[PDB]
């Protein structure tokens, strides 16, 4: 409902039981490192006026020169609407090129 | 000379207890100690301190009287006082003429040596009318009483010890000694609001020698930890070098420490900035830092005037082997005009009242220092202080 | 607290449960070979004014031409601040390009 | 004027008026992909430069100068005489025709 | 002088003034990437070299000399007469124009 803020990243691979997210910059990760550990939560957009709440199950960091790549694996727990209604059970699937935010 | 500050410390602290315990609509003013043109005809006083005896015997305390009498000898208008603590004594005690002569008496070999220095023709009865003596209790209990009183007044418990009380006594020490045109009296109503509104910290000669010395540093050190942990963030410094001692020599030490701890890594993208206010010559410091090993970013293409876009740019960084195009930024405040596109995350004002870069979404920490080592300790560069 | 010397190597991959360090110079490795065996402890940097302790679980050495590669696999045990305090349990994550040191 | 045009230069000055030999004859940082250069050119005033270099130059170009100290028997000197700079651009292959 | 210029020579001398032939016509060490040459040129006086090579030379350039002991029917023996060294620089394609 409130202003969520600037996003951390975008979706790369999706599935009913798994979502993968990628961060590309070290500043943002160093900034929100506290909020990205196992067991905390993230909000993934799935269409207008809808959001999914996902639990982190893994982080992975690598440096390669063809630069940094950070990968976050998540598991879906439920849906949250714009008004505020929260419903367990998720039918929707998030399409790639969709933003992810940290939970206020 | 002896310059036994504990006496003046007791005196200003007792005045502070008075001011905190004062009636409305009352003006209280203080006389500036001598050791600082001798402004004020009879606004000067000198003191000593001593509290080691089981019972009150005037004999043991010979020493203060000699120098005080000599002090009266040296010049004429200007009062003199004293404070000491022994068990079983309160109030003021007037010595007699024979008793002061006995102090004059060469009871010991040192005293026979000293008496010769004082002139033969000197006042004694007029001197006693001119000089009185005051008793005191244990000093630590007094410093505790001041803080307990302020608690009783009503303040946040944590904020009192760290910031409120040293800055409060600082005003007393400024008033006691100054060379300017202004009043010398303090009314509690206007006094209190000033301290409650402004937030800053102070480290100086008198502040060091207090009861809560250790508790002062750590409380501040603990605040800045969250900030200094980060690899990448904008930091800005503003120093005014008039008051600080041995600036030319220590500044290099401080800069090398700060760079070696906070700007010697590949994830340290944004270097810091130092801005000095005054009539300073930067070329010398720049050359010395060059000899040290570092390289600076001045901002000048032609050594006439500064360009903002060039001063705030990002340097080239190579990973293995590691190199930095530049490790710091240096400039003079006056010359700079305008502001950066992005606001500072932190701004450290050292010995400075106001700056135009301030804003609501920018942190501002302020200090008042006489030695730079206290800042090296505050920023985790060195382990111990004094 | 004391001076910790000069780094042996740098992080290449990180995770909550594994850190992989790489050395590329034979001289350094021979210099500290005594202190890089399994069971021994290393100190890794995670930000300014913070260190993490890790335990060696594996060492691999390969020389390939297309010079030297030395890999060290580590499992964190806790953290150690500069002042000299130790705490078990680190949810932190070191970012690549950081430095590793031998424990004095 | 060179900065206004889009170029960065190395002068050897470190704050002060004095010129240092090491900083002028310094190798620059070069990053391949993406391409960036610490500096493209070096500029100086002769009289302020005192001393000599580490490696004697491979070519030295004298344009309306009679003698210079660095003239040596292992340096490929070339002495000219010009009226306008457009001539030299022809000599150095910059423009197509006189 | 050639050292100051940036080159390295092989003279065939193991300390002593005498010239050991088997150590002047040896093959150098050559790394490809990164490139490096143990030595780039050989240099010696003629009177000192007493002997001959195990494998004969393909071409022999004699400049301003009548006869030598290494002439044979199975070698391409060129002979010139010149008074300045630029002439040879033209013949050998170092300088574009006479």
């Amino acid at each position: 409902m409130p202003d969520l803020g600037t996003p951390i990243g975008s979706v790369t691979d999706s599935s009913p039981s798994l979502i993968r997210i990628e961060i590309s910059s070290a500043e943002d990760f160093e900034k929100y490192k506290s909020m990205l550990g196992v067991g905390q939560y993230l909000l993934v957009a799935s269409g207008n006026n809808l959001y999914l709440l996902a639990s982190i199950t893994g982080v992975r960091a690598t440096h390669v020169e063809r630069n940094f790549r950070f990968q976050i694996d998540t598991q879906p727990i439920g849906t949250l609407s714009e008004d505020g209604e929260f419903s367990r059970g998720s039918h929707s699937l998030p399409v790639p090129t969709e933003y992810a935010y940290v939970t206020p | 000379a002896e310059y036994s500050i504990k006496g003046y410390l007791y005196q200003f602290l007792k005045y502070l207890s008075e001011i905190l315990a004062a009636g409305d609509g009352a003006r209280i003013t203080i006389e500036g100690a001598i050791e600082d043109i001798a402004a004020g005809l009879t606004t000067a006083v000198q003191c000593k301190y001593h509290e080691q005896a089981e019972k009150y015997t005037l004999g043991k305390i010979y020493k203060p009287i000699l120098l005080m009498l000599e002090h009266f000898s040296k010049n004429s208008g200007v009062s003199y006082r004293l404070f000491c603590h022994f068990p079983g004594e309160s109030g003021t005690k007037a010595l007699t003429k024979d008793d002061l002569e006995t102090v004059l008496s060469t009871k010991g070999e040192v005293l026979r040596a000293i008496v010769a220095r004082i002139d033969t023709s000197v006042d004694y009865e007029a001197f006693l009318d001119r000089f009185a003596i005051e008793f005191g209790p244990s000093a630590e209990d007094l410093q505790v009483a001041v803080l307990a009183s302020l608690k009783d007044k009503g303040f946040d418990p944590d904020d009192i010890d760290a910031v409120i009380f040293p800055n409060a006594i600082q005003r007393i020490v400024d008033l006691a000694t100054r060379s300017d045109v202004n009043d010398r009296t303090v009314e509690p109503k206007t006094f209190l609001a000033g301290l409650r509104e402004v937030r800053r910290v102070t480290f100086t000669r008198w502040t060091r020698e207090l009861a809560t010395k250790g508790r002062m540093f750590s409380s501040l050190r603990k605040s800045l930890r969250s900030c200094l942990a980060h690899n990448s963030r904008w930091r800005v410094f503003v120093i005014n070098p008039l008051t600080i001692e041995n600036f030319d020599d220590d500044i290099v030490r401080f800069i090398k420490a700060f760079v070696q701890r906070y700007s010697s890594k590949y994830l340290h993208s944004n270097p810091p900035l130092f801005m000095l206010t005054g009539d300073y010559d930067l070329s010398v410091l720049q050359k010395r830092l060059y000899d040290a090993g570092l390289r600076c970013e001045t901002g000048k293409v032609g050594g006439t005037d500064v360009i903002i876009k060039e001063l705030f740019r990002r340097p080239i960084l190579i990973r293995n082997p590691f190199r930095m195009e530049f490790s710091l930024r240096l400039a003079k405040r006056d010359e700079v005009i305008g502001g950066p596109q992005r606001r500072p995350d932190e701004l450290f004002l050292i010995n400075v009242a106001d700056d135009e870069w301030k804003h609501e979404d920018v942190n501002v920490h302020g200090f008042k220092i006489e030695r730079l080592s206290d800042l090296e300790y505050i920023l985790q560069l060195r382990s111990d202080y004094a």
